[PDB]
């Protein structure tokens, strides 16, 4: 038969953060925190955060993601890509804020869609290595134990 | 279409169940044991009805006899032995197993379980000899010599120069020159206390001195009995027996489950945190103690035995296969050992022994364990305002809350002198507010994930958080903030970035200014523990309206000395002062103690 | 005697391998495409002397072929096929491998290496499947079919119905009911891309989506090739093939040994620290990742595999028995990776971003190993006194001594800043002595177990230690002491047991009074550490006789002021005073705070 | 043949102290110091320390020791006993002091006789759990991790 590629698939996780949806919320979008956190990143734009429609590589150039749409401290689509994947692969990925006064946390729940089928643990596991736990211990938004 | 039976090359089959499945050399003996243990047990199934196959030897025992002087280490057992037709079916044939087959034999209602079931176990022996010399003796059959070099064929002989023997079978082993280490006395003793120690019948190794017979299996299993008639001091002679620990277990939970899956497990919990525990048997026998998840991370404190006959054992018996009905015994034992926790719970006097060695243990699963949590909420104790002499529970400081207060209050620290006589407590005790007292740096771990008790929400009183008020007080209290407003200003850009915001606090009543961390962060304690982990945020300046100094601070500013010499020395002063009384360890001590010099010297009149 | 050939049953040894041999389910599929392998060598072999045999079906690819509307999994793969005497005797006789047989019949000096050895991984399909189909066919014979339900006898039937294949062997695995999730694509590149990733042929998988060819392997694996013809680049394809990371290693080490034992390893650094991934490979084959002694901890930072052909092997191939060679691979591998932190440390651009990550691994291997412990002594970078802008080695720290120097200095903290203003400098600059500074609480433990460094004892400053000095100093200094002994007197009665003996120290020349550990014993700083771990001595009251406050602290005890109100309330000040400054938490900051709001009361002139 | 039981042998260890020969001396004869490092002691005598040929409890009664011989901060010999051990069963346990003042610290080696054969690794493991690293933690003689 014809060689090609595989399907895509989506996997659905809630990383708490002891945070509150504005520094949350700027976190992901600061090029000064962004760089705390990932310690390495390209920014193409010469602005102090991130634009709509704004590509930027992170990780020393292999991942690269792009703002399409961004609410007010609710809402962020990013377009995921990795550069060990094909051209026609782009995975989206959805961040929603849950923020609650009442526990004094954030749950923000994410929808990430777009994933190669042998690319789920590898995305999954590193996501709570260099997005969840890095960022509750530089920035100190939740215990890590 | 033709069809053909499935056939087996001999000559390579042997390599192969003796070099490349049995990973340890010692699970030689285990096996030998195990078959001698069978033996035993239908010899002994034929003396319930006919007491005469047993006359011809009475004693039930199996016999290891080192021979360093030969080279040779003969194990002899009194069991049922072998014909001179089972020698060649069952001994000669491989994965023939006479011992299953007795099993699927016996009537309905026995009582008497066999481990013999695979019928490779035999030829495990010769992963340390190089031939064997079976001298076997069956009561319906004569002696007979089943000698076998590992080769391709077997010589079966009709023994009439060894010893007559009245009963049973024996091994005699030709071990190679290079495993001579299991004739010695100590290779001996440590496998069967590591395989064979709760054999149902004695092991006898004959110890040179003079020569005597060494009982290797004294101590018997306890999973066999039922929990009532087992007294205390059976309970401590099976816990160093499992264990090498040299104190009584503190608690013993015998319990049994039945059904879709049985088993027996008796779970012991020490004295102290032993800062894999639990052994898997089957019918008797060792089968491992690397169970990947049989009990979490935060519970492997106790110790104890699973003896269980639905485990799905491997060739080896060495490891279990991938299976479902692990996570079903742990969820029991888990079970198990909470309810033996609330029994603890029970006498005061057992669980305060419980609870001054396993206290992290509790809090790290709450922090950990997600489905009991609530459960193990009620375990935590801590000191308070109100019970500065003994450990309260949580349940009791609910008792305790007035019907106005909704949130249960407590304070970190290093240790309980830190937070006993803290600034922050003043506030609570106006209000009469129980608070409790966290010494230890897990206990903030365990209350970030429970968050709630009761209905009642955790509140940490070392973060930002707001006090019950009523509008007289916010009348008064807001008319007075705005007075001392060029004061916080003025405390603000003189600090610098050092801290977010310079706001009026009536929560302190003796301290004139103290240091309270941002909410949805990290406390005062908890910066202090993540920066000083040997494996590995935003502040806030209060100040009392009701001081003194405050009082006093608030005049040089409205005389015109907002960049005063002595007001920016003094706030700097106040400010690394109230750090120390907050918990922060505050950077460059020396610039705080030159500060304290300078009053020192003007104390002591020095200019 | 009589002679007996050895016999097997074989109605219970098909059960004994399907079921009692491998642990997991999926490992059906290592094996099968291994065989796939296996055949793929056979023709490719004969290829390089007949290639007639090859140009039948010169494609050599392995085709995964999972069928949703049937319920079967196919395998296909386009080897050398076996003919129908072979399909009775390889594939219908236990233990019997075709594959070991054309090993041993390979020429002098062939570059063939096959992995079939036992003959009994084809039987391992069942567990998961209860018939198969084997399709095959050979050049020298026809199309055959050998079905077998997992019973007691095979049916082999000539090929009339099914599709004509050039060369090569099908395989159509009926998986059973509850078993129909290997038939999915997520589970099917989970097992290749944990068992046959690294496979010599390309894997094709059928993805519907419309049905395309998936290659489930296309990154090739290094070790087959010389380190020198590597680039970078496939370096960092190999590395995010191996582990899930997204960043490239900072830095690789492919070593070959060879003689006794050859393996060839690739070990990979990480950008970031980690906080087993050494993977076990045989002939092109994934075995195992769960080898203990295999690394130690503090090396466990590393990832990479290793390939290797004299690893016991055992039937289901998922562990290593017992044996005396992995401790020799441990050994190499540590050899390897030290002289490969030696490279790193030859550019100081590329160290540098190895250090700030792997620092605590660094030091944690002097503190748990000692046959390499004086070797890795040479990565330790601190910083000091003279190196405030770059971190400096050990090395350049005895190149800096001078001639009269014979001690390492060194101090801990909490951070920087705590270390680099320190009063205990005071001494060691005056006479030219570079100290070290030490920020991370595994630091003391590093230095507690090394001891010396070429020669030189380490010294912790804040410990009591004597200092080199002349006859001339002493005749002065003795003198001097005598004078404030009855200020150190004074000075002991009045701190109770808080402190073990007051003594005039002369290390002190900027703040007049510190205190020290006691020696023998813990720091300052290492308190402080061990009482903040989650998982979780004597004092020495120094005064210097330079500031004017001992000055004035002497007079008033002159006077007749010993039990003085303000002598007393002024000591315990400076006593806790000179515990912030030396690193120890005082307890009851209360007391302190008060202490500290009195003076400025005071300096407020507030009465 | 005969019923009895096996013959004894002997261990040998040399745990590193930090820690004065003085006060490790002092720790296995004081008894408020011993209670501390051992959490469970009983003694016969009502003397502050420990005596010539003076018998004592340990670890709820189980471990039985008593000291027989001792130098001034250079020698203490203990007979130990084990409560699971037969009657004629008597071990007897050596320890040296050796203060190295170029380190500052204090190795204790350790000869240990009269153990039962299948008693080895039972008393040398927990030779390093209650008496090595418990008076490590207990006093602070020496880093523990
Ligand atoms: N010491 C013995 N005395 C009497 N019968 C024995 C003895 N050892 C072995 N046998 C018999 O020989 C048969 C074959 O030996 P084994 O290979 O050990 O079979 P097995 O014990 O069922 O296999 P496993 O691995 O222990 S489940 C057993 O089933 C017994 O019936
Ligand atoms: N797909 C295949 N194509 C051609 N020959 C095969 C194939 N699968 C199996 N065989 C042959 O059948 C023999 C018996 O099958 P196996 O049981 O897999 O033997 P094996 O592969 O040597 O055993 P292990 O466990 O893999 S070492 C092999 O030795 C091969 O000669
Ligand atoms: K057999
Ligand atoms: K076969
Ligand atoms: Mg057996
Ligand atoms: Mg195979």
């Amino acid at each position: 038969p014809q060689n090609g590629s595989g399907n895509s698939t989506s996997i659905y996780l809630e990383p708490t953060f002891n945070v509150p949806s504005s520094e949350l919320y700027e976190t992901f979008l600061d090029k000064q925190r962004i760089l705390a956190w990932t310690r390495s990143a390209q920014f193409f734009n010469s602005g102090p955060k991130l634009e709509t429609k704004e590509k930027f590589e992170l990780f020393g150039g292999n991942v690269i993601s792009e703002l399409v749409s961004c609410e007010k401290d609710k809402k962020l689509v990013f377009h995921w890509k990795l550069k060990d994947w094909s051209a026609p692969f782009n995975s989206t990925i959805e961040m929603t804020f849950h923020e609650s006064q009442e526990f004094h946390e954030t749950k923000l729940q994410v929808k990430w869609t777009g994933i190669p089928v042998g690319e789920e643990d590898r995305v999954r596991a590193n996501f709570e290595e260099y997005y969840v736990r890095s960022i509750k211990l530089t920035f100190g938004f939740g215990a890590v134990l | 279409g033709e069809t053909f039976e499935f056939q087996a090359e001999i000559t390579q089959l042997m390599s192969l169940i003796i070099n490349t499945v049995y990973s340890n050399k010692e699970i030689f003996l285990r096996e030998l044991i195990s078959n001698a243990s069978d033996a035993l047990d239908k010899i002994r199934y034929q003396a319930l009805s006919d007491p005469k196959q047993l006359e011809t030897e009475p004693d039930l025992f199996i016999r290891i006899t080192p021979k360093p002087e030969e080279k040779v280490l003969e194990i002899r057992d009194s069991g049922i032995g072998m014909t001179k037709a089972e020698l060649i079916n069952n001994l000669g044939t491989i994965a023939k197993s006479g011992t299953k087959a007795f099993m699927e034999a016996l009537s309905a209602g026995a009582d008497v379980s066999m481990i013999g079931q695979f019928g490779v176990g035999f030829y495990s022996l010769f992963l340390v000899a190089d031939r064997v010399q079976v001298i076997s003796k069956n009561n319906e059959d004569e002696q007979y010599i089943w000698e076998s070099n590992a080769g391709g064929s077997f010589t079966v002989t009709l023994d009439e120069v060894n010893e007559r023997i009245g009963r049973g079978t024996v091994l005699r082993l030709f071990l190679k020159d290079d495993q001579l280490e299991y004739l010695e006395e100590k290779r001996i003793k440590e496998v069967i206390k590591r395989h064979s120690e709760f054999v149902a019948y004695p092991i006898q190794l004959l110890v040179t001195k003079v020569q005597e017979l060494e009982e290797l299996n004294k101590t018997k299993p306890l999973w066999t009995r039922n929990p009532s008639d087992i007294t205390q001091e059976e309970y401590n002679a099976f816990y160093k027996s499992i264990s090498n620990d040299w104190e009584d277990p503190l608690y013993v939970k015998h319990f049994s489950v039945e059904g879709q899956l049985e088993f027996r497990a008796i779970l012991f919990i020490p004295k102290r945190a032993p800062f894999n525990n639990i052994k898997l048997y089957v019918r008797r026998v060792f089968i491992t103690d690397e169970a990947e998840d049989l009990i979490p991370e935060w519970l492997s404190f106790v110790k104890g035995v699973v003896d269980s006959e639905d485990l799905p054992l491997n060739l080896s018996r060495e490891m279990l296969q991938q299976n479902k009905i692990m996570k079903v015994i742990r969820k029991n034992i888990v079970k198990k050992l909470i309810e033996a926790f609330n029994e603890i719970a029970e006498d005061s006097e057992q669980f305060d022994k419980f609870y001054s060695a396993f206290a992290k243990n509790i809090k790290l699963g709450v922090h950990e364990d997600t489905q009991n949590r609530a459960a193990l909420a009620k375990l935590l104790r801590y000191n308070s305002t109100k019970s500065v002499d003994e450990l309260t529970s949580l349940t009791d400081y609910v008792t305790r809350m007035p019907e106005h207060q909704k949130n249960i209050y407590y304070i970190t620290g290093e240790s309980l002198k830190a937070v006993e006589k803290s600034p922050f407590l003043d506030a609570l005790k106006a209000k009469n507010f129980e608070v409790l007292f966290l010494t230890d740096p897990i206990d903030e771990y365990a209350f970030t994930q429970l968050k709630e008790f009761e209905g009642k929400t955790l509140v940490d009183i070392t973060k930002d958080f707001e006090l019950e008020e009523t509008d007289e007080e916010k009348a008064e209290r807001e008319k007075e903030i705005k007075e001392y407003e060029p004061l916080t200003k003025a405390l603000k850009d003189i600090l610098g970035d050092q801290v977010e915001k310079v706001v009026v606090s009536y929560k302190l009543l003796d301290a004139p200014a103290a240091i309270r961390t941002g909410q949805f962060g990290w406390s005062a304690n908890m910066e202090r523990i993540m920066k000083a982990q040997a494996l590995r945020s935003k502040k806030t300046f209060e100040i009392s309206p009701k001081s003194p100094i405050i009082k006093e601070l608030k005049k040089r500013v409205d005389e015109g000395g907002a960049q005063d010499k002595t007001v920016k020395d003094l706030t700097n002063l106040l400010f690394e002062t109230a750090l120390l009384t907050s918990g922060f360890s505050l950077e460059e001590p020396t610039s705080f103690a030159s500060r304290i010099n300078r009053l020192i010297s003007l104390g002591l009149n020095i200019d």
